[PDB]
């Protein structure tokens, strides 16, 4: 399941 | 036995300190010994909140 | 000495300085309020419901401590049932914290930016405390320095 | 026991009123000298706490002079208006300037300084201030 | 010279930095009503020098001890606050006047009166003899001073109660500088001396002979015997006494039979 | 050991106070040079972890300068107010600038760098900070 | 030159893309208090180049082996995170 579409991480944003 | 009932009373202060209860060390031993008699603790929650209320009207 | 344990309780909550008749009247407020409830669920569960609300707003290890003591307090139940009632009534460092630079075998983590973001709020609250003091120190004394002659002075009130 | 000098050439309608304000200063120059002396250890543990509790009032007397100067800038402070403002200070600094001169007259230290504060509190049984 | 200009320089004379120059801060024109109030205000800054020179001259040499540091490092927590007040006063200069300062700085005219006279009463005292000369300032009664000095004592007497809790439970005294009142000599009659000079005033002369006896009882229990293991304060000394000594006899009657020799030394030698 | 220069034409009421703030910078320009050097392998596995644990404090000293500039924009930062804010930093960066100059004086690596941290911890037996 | 403009270019010099140009990232006016802090900040981006050139020069030739790949493909998981920080 690392080949298919996974949700975005939210780490890219400054939470 | 008084060594045991001191430790059990000393641990019980911390759980009343992080729960942010205004009970200091003296009022705790009063309330612990009074609860040890057999009084229902649902009522003691009201006398302390009222004694602290009438105390504030003085100041 | 149940008739006396209510008399010693009424002394502690009495703030030190008529101190001889107030105790007689405050013992009424103790009795006038004790019999209102008497006229009109496990124990450890009520702590966990307060343990939850701890972890949500941060401060995890403190919540892991509150449960650490009630586990040793087992080896009295009605006493902790009294503390959970007054939970909100009270009045309002360690370098070996996160510090990925010290340890014996520290695991690989990569940048966090979620510990350094809660390490600048530890400082921002400091500069915001020592600034409210200077707002609550120049105000408490300028409210008296500039007023009508003889308001804040107690000797002129005689 | 302080003496003052005003002016050779001044309006008589002022000098008679100046001499009505000064008795709060002369009664003050004998309290501030009671603090700076009866604070010496060689006077007991009573003549000390008497000089400390006699200092908080001096602090509140310094605030009452500050609020007058700040009120003086707007010119709202006439001489006649002054004689009325300091009246709470002319009564208090007249009490302390009488204890500080009656505790040092007969050398008192210890209990004999706690007796004098119990008779000078009995004479003012109808003052209530 | 405007009144505002004086308010500008005074906020510096409160620190030592000099119209107002440097023992009274003689000011050098202006009206007499201004010079007089400046003189008293400027002099408060001079005090701040006497308390700063001590915490700077003695923060230089490394032969002041361990108590003389907790004192010289407790005169700083009572100075940062005096640097917070000067912060607030400067933000308002952009209104306050001379007669308004007198009430603002009437209280720190006392704390800078006890501290500037607490560092002269203890000049050459090092070690415990200093923790005994900042305790002779508590017999004052003044509720504002007795509650200030009784705090500096709670910091200065922390190193002293660090040797004591070391020389009682472990018997290993260590002080390159001679501070503790138990002086060792490089096992009962000698190597232990009660130093009459470095005993703190808040320990009675009899209490000082129960620590020299609990330390000696444990130091001697290790080397020669060849074995290894306020009111609450008075109870701690006695608790450390009625346990260590009672144990010293047990190891001296079971491992050596001290009593069985007294009886045997009467049967034959007598 | 850094020397600084301020100004030929400046108010004397400032230069005397400037020289009271700089001793936290000069005591800082000798810690950051201790990190970037005693991190070289040829110094043992102790002079390394001493330089790492001596870096987290430098990080917290950089946050204390950030919160001052953000507080400087609102103008709430007067020079007199500055001398009080950095006091926790003038005491810490005065401790590390003394170890980093006493570990390099007599070349220490290994155990002799772990002894010095056990005597410099015994001298401050009454500081508690 | 406003301080905000410097904050705009620095967020690019952290990657290699150049006021701040390209061994120190010499900046080219503004006050001395600004140029000095930019210099050190700009230089961090220069480092990112030296670590990027290796994982790009050796990701080209096919004669680096099987270990030299798991190394050149483990210098990337420690770079995506450096690309998450630049995002925030």
């Amino acid at each position: 399941a690392t080949l298919f579409a996974q949700a975005l991480p939210r780490d890219a944003h400054s939470t | 036995n008084l060594n045991a009932v001191r430790e059990t009373m000393d641990v019980l202060l911390e759980i009343s300190r992080i729960l942010n209860t205004g009970l200091d060390m003296e009022t705790l031993s009063i309330c612990v010994r009074l609860c040890e008699q057999g009084i229902n603790p649902e009522a003691l929650s009201s006398v302390i909140k009222e004694l602290r209320k009438a105390t504030e009207a003085l100041k | 000495s149940i008739t006396q344990l209510f008399d010693d309780l009424c002394e502690a909550l009495l703030p030190a300085a008529n101190r001889k008749r107030a105790k007689r009247s405050l013992k009424k407020v103790a009795y006038n309020a004790l019999f209102t409830n008497l006229f009109q669920l496990p124990a450890r569960n009520k702590i966990l419901m307060l343990s939850f609300d701890l972890r949500v707003g941060g401060l995890g290890p403190k919540a892991d401590r509150l449960e650490e003591l009630v586990e040793e307090l087992e080896a009295v139940g009605s006493v902790l049932d009294l503390l959970v009632q007054l939970a909100g009534s009270g009045p309002p460092r360690d370098y070996f914290l996160n510090n990925k630079h010290v340890g014996r075998n520290v695991p690989y983590s990569g940048y966090d930016c979620d510990d350094l973001s809660v390490f600048e709020m530890d400082v921002q609250s400091l500069i915001s405390r020592e600034e409210c003091l200077c707002h609550s120190m120049i105000q408490e004394t300028l409210q008296v320095m500039e007023a009508a002659p003889g308001t804040g002075l107690p000797t002129v009130g005689l | 026991s302080r003496t003052f000098l005003v002016d050779p050439n001044l309006d008589l309608s002022i000098r008679e009123l100046v001499h009505r304000i000064l008795p709060v200063a002369a009664s003050y120059s004998a309290v501030t000298r009671f603090i700076e002396e009866k604070s010496s250890f060689e006077y007991g543990q009573v003549n000390h706490a008497l000089a400390a509790a006699m200092r908080t009032l001096v602090k509140e007397h310094l605030i009452l002079v500050s609020q007058l100067e700040q009120l003086h800038r707007q010119g709202l402070l006439s001489l006649q208006k002054l004689w009325f403002y300091i009246q709470p200070a002319m009564r208090t600094m007249d009490i302390l300037a009488s204890l500080a001169t009656s505790v040092d007259k007969g050398e008192c230290l210890g209990g004999s300084t706690l007796s004098l504060l119990h008779d000078r509190s009995f004479s003012y049984t109808g003052d209530s201030q | 010279i405007t009144e505002a200009a004086l308010v500008r320089d005074i906020l510096y004379v409160f620190q030592g930095i000099d119209n107002i120059k440097m023992n009274c801060y003689k000011v050098e024109n202006l009206s007499r009503s201004l010079r007089d109030t400046a003189v008293r205000l400027s002099e408060l800054g001079w005090l701040h020098n006497k308390i700063r020179r001590y915490t700077d001259q003695r923060s230089l040499d490394r032969s002041f001890g361990l108590v003389g540091q907790s004192f010289c490092a407790a005169l700083h927590q009572e100075l940062r606050e005096y640097y917070r007040l000067l912060s607030v006063l400067h933000s308002q200069l952009q209104s306050l006047t001379l007669r308004r300062l007198l009430v603002w700085t009437y209280d720190p005219k006392i704390r800078l009166k006890t501290l500037a006279a607490l560092v002269d009463h203890c000049q050459g005292r090092k070690g415990g003899e200093l923790a005994s000369a900042v305790h002779a300032y508590t017999k004052t009664g003044d509720p504002y001073m007795r509650s200030l000095v009784q705090h500096i004592l709670s910091l200065v007497s922390h190193p002293v109660l660090s040797f004591l809790y070391r020389w009682i439970y472990d018997g290993e005294l260590e002080d390159t500088y001679h501070e503790f009142f138990v002086a060792s000599d490089p096992l009962w009659h000698d190597k232990y001396t009660l130093r009459k000079s470095m005993i703190p005033s808040f320990m009675t002369m009899d209490q000082s002979r129960k620590v020299l006896l609990i330390g000696k009882s444990i130091n001697f229990l290790h080397q020669v015997c060849h074995d290894q293991t306020e009111n609450a304060f008075q109870g701690k000394i006695d608790a450390a006494y009625f346990e260590t000594s009672k144990y010293l006899l047990d190891v001296l009657n079971k491992k050596y039979s001290l009593l069985d020799h007294m009886q045997a030394m009467r049967r034959y030698l007598l």
